[PDB]
């Protein structure tokens, strides 16, 4: 009903290609 | 007159200007307000519950104020209030319950 | 206007939403049940007065 | 106050540790391959965000070296499973190169040989007038990239010669 | 977390279109259902993220954007694309 900070909201975080992959 | 003095504390002490979203929940602050009202509505003789129900339909038709939450001019059902005050007034109401009283089985 | 956008909508600067009721049962509910709750106690207590005489 | 900022990449995951005594404070970075720790004095206060993988610092000690402490710390972590990159160009008539297995052959109007030989770099040609270098340390790269530059650089009169792909270029009129 | 997103929406449209893509469309929505106000974004080569804003700053966000924009160059240059600007655009 008022601003309470969330607890479990974090999205995935994009993984970049590794130099072996590239 | 001891009620007006006591009341003005509790509205102050529950002035919380945080923006809100109308939900089932309520603050502990708001509950001190509600709980003070119920303490005053319980301890009243039946001659007074009669009167309060008469006050409201003198105060609700006046409706000095606009809001989609509180009392409102654009509130639809105000016009009926002039006609009916208590369901005990309608003698038809007295038919329904005794009629329904025999329909339970 | 071509170069304005909206930022938020709130009611009396504090309420985001507003339910729409068509009915006033909520106000008088406390006023009714207190009659229908107390009047029974008379119906159950007046009897206990007469029984003292009758017994 | 200047509140310096410590970036952390996304591949990395970290933890923060303290004593019961609360007189020691340190921090632990940990990846599939590596792991790394570093402490904070009693006079450095800290703030963390998982929202951004950024950490904020205040310093009651007022040490100005921290601004260098950042760039080392920041780049030392992005040095894990990521490259640094750079690109080189040229514009001219009698200019060329040839590329053979990280051994770049330069011919820019000079009597002597001009071989460039890369120890532990990557070099891949994209066109005649363009080549990229890649390496994990930024400081070896520039020493590797600038040697190519010193053979010919931009004339201040004409943009003929070599140059980086991002740079401040100078120009001056000539022969109107 | 409101006002931080106010300013970003300006820099997406109040800013100059040369230094943006052609198909750049920024929006704004009021989502009461969210946990926190967010800045969702989508890049060229596939990347996509979200950053909630009830705790962060405008400066902590930009270094994330650099952490992407610095790499997309390393991805697109390898493809042969010149994503760079002419030298004559801004002098000192």
């Amino acid at each position: 009903s008022v601003w309470k900070n969330p607890t479990n909201y974090l999205p995935e975080k994009a993984k970049f290609p590794s130099p072996k992959e590239l | 007159k001891x009620f007006e003095r006591e009341w003005q504390k509790i509205q102050r002490e529950t002035e919380d200007k945080q923006r809100q979203a109308l939900d089932a929940e309520l603050t502990p602050a708001q509950k001190k307000r509600v709980e003070f009202i119920a303490d005053a509505f319980i301890e009243l003789n039946i001659m007074e519950i009669a009167y309060l129900n008469h006050t409201l339909k003198e105060r609700l038709i006046k409706t000095t104020g606009l809001s989609p939450l509180k009392v409102n001019i654009d509130w639809p059902s105000l016009k009926q209030l002039e006609n009916g005050s208590w369901p005990p007034a309608n003698p038809n109401w007295f038919l329904q319950q005794e009629a329904i009283a025999k329909l339970w089985p | 206007i071509i170069k304005f956008q909206k930022f938020l909508f709130i009611i009396d600067n504090k309420y985001v939403n507003s339910l729409i009721c068509d009915n006033l049962f909520d106000f008088f509910f406390i006023s009714i049940i207190l009659t229908n709750s107390l009047i029974l106690e008379f119906y159950k207590n007046i009897i206990l007065i007469n029984l003292i005489k009758i017994n | 106050m200047k509140r310096n900022i410590l970036f952390i990449p996304f591949n990395i995951s970290y933890s923060y540790i303290e004593k019961n005594n609360n007189t020691v404070k340190f921090l632990y970075l940990y990846n599939n391959d590596y792991f790394f720790s570093i402490n904070f004095n009693e006079k450095q206060s800290i703030v963390i965000n998982e929202d951004t993988n950024t950490i904020v610092v205040e310093t009651r000690n007022f040490n100005n070296k921290i601004n260098l402490f950042n760039n080392e710390f920041n780049k030392f972590i992005y040095s894990w499973d990521n490259f640094f990159f750079n690109k080189i160009k040229f514009t001219g008539k009698g200019f060329k190169w040839k590329k053979k297995e990280t051994n770049l052959f330069l011919f820019f109007n000079r009597a002597h040989k001009c071989f460039f030989i890369g120890n532990n770099i990557i070099l891949k040609r994209l066109s005649k007038s363009k080549v990229i270098l890649l390496k994990n340390n930024y400081n070896h790269l520039i020493h590797d990239s600038i040697l190519v530059r010193t053979i010919r650089s931009n004339n201040i009169f004409t943009k003929r010669g070599l140059r980086f792909s991002r740079q401040i270029i100078l120009k001056k009129k000539g022969k109107t | 977390g409101q006002n931080i997103a106010k300013q970003i929406f300006l820099k997406c449209k109040q800013a100059r279109p040369k230094y943006l893509q052609n198909d750049f469309n920024a929006t704004l929505v009021q989502d009461n259902e969210a946990p926190a106000s967010y800045f969702h974004a989508k890049f060229v080569n596939g990347y996509e993220q979200k950053w909630y804003l009830h705790k962060s700053t405008e400066e902590e966000i930009n270094r994330n954007l650099k952490y992407f924009n610095y790499q997309i160059e390393m991805e697109r240059n390898l493809q042969g694309h010149d994503d760079e600007y002419e030298d004559e655009e801004t002098q000192l």
